[PDB]
């Protein structure tokens, strides 16, 4: 659903200041060769060749590590999240956007992303990048840029008397559709989204139900960095498999449970399901080398185990006796 | 021409700023109604203006030099250099606004700049004859003074500056040639009272001084204050006035000199009516628009035909004053 | 809720006289250095650097000690209150303002506080102070200035024929949203508030229910200076804790009861609750050094014991037998 909601006059100066702060000290850049782009990490290649270099140079710089979390290993993500929650003393807010790529306006697209790309890249490459942006208007970096712009707008609205550089220095971790911010702008974020024309969903941090971030649940971010898959999103749908019909059910289930072990080995109410899938569909599945040579293969802390159990129970609103009964039923099947 | 280059190059300005704090309080003040019920009195309006200016000046913390003819004779009071100049209803007292503007200091002035060509200002009847306003102060004497055109377009002004007799001797040979020492000012007028739309709260800031050539034009077409010419050169014995409304309307006020009746009409209507061939056509069109008041259509017809009447000068009995 | 209710013409002269009396003999002042302001007692600093000096110089002077109680130790506050009640022979009135900072009008702000600050400080600092006031319009001293202005207005309306200096010399103790005044202007205070455009709440002093001042209850101000926390405000809400969720309940309760002991050790119906909190949440709470090193730590006469008990009963409208039953129930839990 395309939208053409231009922002107000005042917000334009805030957006320009945010873009300039994003530019930082990297005035000049050069495009990457086709071979280097191909070995990095059709239609994706032509934009990737420039966008990967732009991200790696500007968005992964010294003065842009405060907010651009997108682009780091999951261990690095967990470390950053724990550091941010320690800094904010467990006072953080979560942002959940609905169809951001389907809702970003033309003015935002042509005044944030296009401006940033043109300022980052060399003048001799202006035509190619502008043509690529025009083709885009009619991937990953766009969401991060939108999140950074919205964070800058919120910070500018919260403290209009501070210098833009100091305001932007407080930008918290942001990664695409998910991000973190101070809880003091919980109500003012909705007005900023309305001014830009975006829809924002915000939820106050609650230790009883855990914290939601990148479909990951932090059981107790104050002390431990233990983290698990989001139970709210996956439990209601994990019993149904959305793989293509051509794949046997056993191979898809095996890949799903292998990923779950790789990410959620010691999570209550999921380990039992994964083990029962491995016990039932496991022997009936095909050879694992066969599925490793098949395209659809990629189409999918012990100390606080008690606390993780209680946090999962709080997340799923299931009584402990009910949880034990469910665990017994799952294991005995 | 090459003469234009002379003026462009010859800046030779000496900006002077005795840290005159901008009085943002006076600028952007919403319209106010001083009288809760009925209509306000002239004394009440004067008191309200004085209170507003006093509050602004004290809040900014500056000083003031109230004036209550060519020279203000400020030596008898010797105010501070940073103090402002404040005058209220001093149109009769001051021969020219140049008297106030020579001091090269900010001026806060509350003046009579009518938008109606005749009628009542608060409780004070006023009328325009020749080009002088025959104001009759409620509870005061009769003031006869012109209007010095504060509200015309253009924020930049030209004015004299103080000069001693020795300075007069120095500059007289230069003055006769056409060389003048000119200061520049920035004007703001607010019009803060709705019930008395004929009085304007003028505000002024000086910018810088310059030496200018009398017989050479200016690129920015800066203007110097001049007496308003209310007389209508097309209809002798009539006064015509134009002003712009806040709702995007360009109204015009017409009336005879030394006369009380007065009507306001949209300018476009007056231009359409002034070209009609027959007098009866004026009435026909006016009835068409829906104007049934005889006091309106009769005056419009009289203006159209340029009827002159020698109204007499007669004794007047004024309302008794009460100190309250 | 911003308001623009300018006062009447007559009240302006009263306000100017009050401002001049506030000025007193301190015509000239100088700003404080940044280091001195920092060691005294961002955004707070820029205004504090001037306002702290202005308060200390003018509001803490010899001729301004009659009304500016705000700025003294609690023992000094109690001594001042007892002296004032002895002077007024237990005939005093209390003022309770609702959202004064959210209700003071533009005219009041620009004709009391701005005027006082400009008259107090040196001319060379006029621009900075006026800019700071303009930023404020679009902390503690403002409330005291408003209370003093309202007291001066009431005194001027009560005795319009006396000299302004003599009128102001009768200004009683005032501290922000709370203050004391003569009971003879109980009805005329409402009209003064209406003229300025403020809302005033006044209550006649009643020895049976005690006197309310600074959330403190004077059991018998005629003879003893014994004072306790306000029972009306705290009893109905002391059972619920408003601390942030990240703090454990035990630490917040321990800090609350420690403060209560520091202020209300021998107050009936509160000592028992504090002791039971210390007995229950005490052992289960964390280390006290840990909470002393934690940010949320600061986020919280025996002879007349009989009289204090009876005054608390009168304040809470609870029968003595009912009070004894409640005390027994609290202790035995």
């Amino acid at each position: 659903v395309a939208n053409d909601k231009k922002p107000s006059d005042r917000i334009a100066k805030i957006a320009e200041t945010f873009v300039k702060l994003m530019n930082g000290p990297f005035k000049d850049l050069d495009p990457l060769s086709i071979e280097e782009t191909i070995e990095r990490l059709l239609f994706i290649l032509k934009v990737s060749r420039y966008t990967l270099a732009y991200s790696d140079i500007v968005l992964h710089a010294e003065h842009n590590e405060h907010w651009y979390y997108p682009g780091r290993n999951p261990t690095e993500i967990a470390d950053g999240v724990c550091e941010f929650v320690s800094d904010c003393d467990a006072e953080v807010i979560e942002t959940d956007f609905s169809n951001l790529d389907g809702r970003v306006s033309s003015w935002m697209q042509r005044n944030i992303a296009q401006k940033a790309m043109v300022q980052a890249f060399r003048p001799e490459y202006r035509d190619e990048i502008i043509s690529f942006m025009d083709t885009i208007i009619n991937t990953t970096p766009h969401n991060t840029q939108y999140n950074g712009c919205v964070e800058f707008t919120a910070l500018t609205f919260e403290h209009p008397d501070a210098e833009p550089e100091d305001l932007f220095r407080l930008i918290g971790p942001k990664c695409g559709d998910d991000g973190l911010s101070r809880a003091i702008i919980q109500k003012s974020i909705n007005r900023a989204a309305k001014c830009f024309g975006l829809e924002l969903k915000v939820e106050r941090y609650n230790p009883e139900i855990g914290l939601c971030f990148l479909s990951r649940v932090f059981v107790d971010p104050l002390a431990t960095t233990t983290t698990i898959q989001d139970p709210l999103r996956t439990l209601r749908k994990l019993h149904l498999t959305t793989r293509d019909p051509t794949i046997p059910l056993a191979d898809a289930a095996c890949d799903r449970v292998e990923g779950y072990l790789c990410t959620d080995a010691l999570t209550p109410l999921i380990s039992d399901y994964c083990k029962m899938v491995l016990r039932l569909y496991g022997p009936t599945a095909s050879t694992e080398q066969v599925r490793n040579q098949r395209r659809s293969r990629n189409k999918e802390h012990p100390q606080d185990a008690h606390l993780m159990k209680q946090v999962l129970i709080k997340r799923t609103a299931i009584d402990e006796d009910q949880v034990d009964a469910l665990i017994g039923r799952f294991a005995a099947m | 021409t090459r003469a234009l280059q002379r003026a462009v190059i010859d800046k030779t300005k000496t900006p002077i700023e005795t840290r005159f704090y901008p009085l943002d309080s006076l600028r952007t003040v919403t319209p106010k109604r001083v009288a809760d019920n009925g209509h306000a009195v002239s004394g009440a309006v004067r008191d309200a203006a004085r209170r507003l200016i006093d509050e602004s000046i004290t809040a900014v913390g500056g000083s003031k030099f109230e004036v209550n003819d060519l020279a203000q004779d400020f030596r008898n009071d010797t105010p501070a250099d940073d103090a402002f100049i404040v005058g209220v209803d001093v149109d009769y007292y001051v021969t020219e606004p140049d008297v106030l503007l020579e001091h090269m200091r900010p001026v806060v002035l509350h003046t009579f700049n009518p938008k109606k060509v005749s009628g009542f200002d608060a409780d004070s009847p006023f009328t325009i004859k020749n080009n002088l306003v025959e104001y009759k102060v409620s509870g005061g004497a009769a003031w006869v003074h012109p209007v010095w055109d504060w509200c015309e377009a253009g924020e930049f002004i030209a004015s004299r500056v103080r000069t001693s007799w020795k300075e007069w001797f120095l500059q007289l040979p230069l003055r006769m040639i056409g060389l003048e020492k000119v200061g520049y000012h920035k004007i703001h007028h607010c019009r803060p009272w709705t019930d008395c739309p004929d009085r304007a709260l003028v505000y002024t800031i000086p910018q810088y001084v310059i030496w200018r050539f009398n017989w050479i034009d200016t690129e920015l077409h800066v203007r110097k204050l001049k007496r308003i010419e209310y007389q209508d050169e097309t209809k002798p014995g009539w006064n015509r006035l134009e002003y712009v409304t806040d709702k995007n309307e360009l109204l015009v006020s017409i009336g005879r000199e030394g006369e009380h009746a007065q009507i306001t009409i949209e300018k476009e209507k007056l231009d359409m009516l002034s070209g009609l061939s027959a007098t009866q056509s004026v009435n026909a069109r006016l009835i068409g628009m829906g104007h049934k008041d005889p006091q309106y259509t009769s005056m419009i017809v009289q203006y159209y035909t340029g009827k002159k009447v020698v109204s007499p000068i007669s004794p007047t009995v004024y309302k008794p004053t009460m100190p309250r």
